[PDB]
């Protein structure tokens, strides 16, 4: 019986944290504004 | 005398596991910073 050190299969938790709306996303060039903003405010030459 | 067999599979030969893609593109950007209000009303520089 002593057979018992065993690491529990079937790996699930049950999620006690926040779910999850919002997801790390990824944003970069075209989600990204500058250019114009400079452009509409000259932070000059 | 009996021989070898040079023998492969064609799913096997093809599909070794491959290399994991080297993962990169972790870039953080920054804003421009901000700028002061130097204005005035009509009635703060008129009166």
């Amino acid at each position: 019986p002593s057979a018992g050190a065993s690491i529990q299969a079937a790996g699930k938790e049950i999620d006690w944290s926040e779910k999850k709306l919002f997801r790390k996303a990824v944003v970069s060039t075209v989600f990204a504004s500058d250019q114009v903003a400079e452009r509409l405010r000259q932070d000059l030459p | 005398p009996t021989l070898p067999f040079h023998g492969e599979s064609a799913y096997r030969t093809d599909y070794v596991p491959k290399p994991l893609p080297e993962v990169a593109k972790p870039v953080e950007v920054k804003l421009p910073p901000t700028l002061p209000f130097n204005a005035q009303s009509c009635y703060r520089s008129e009166y």
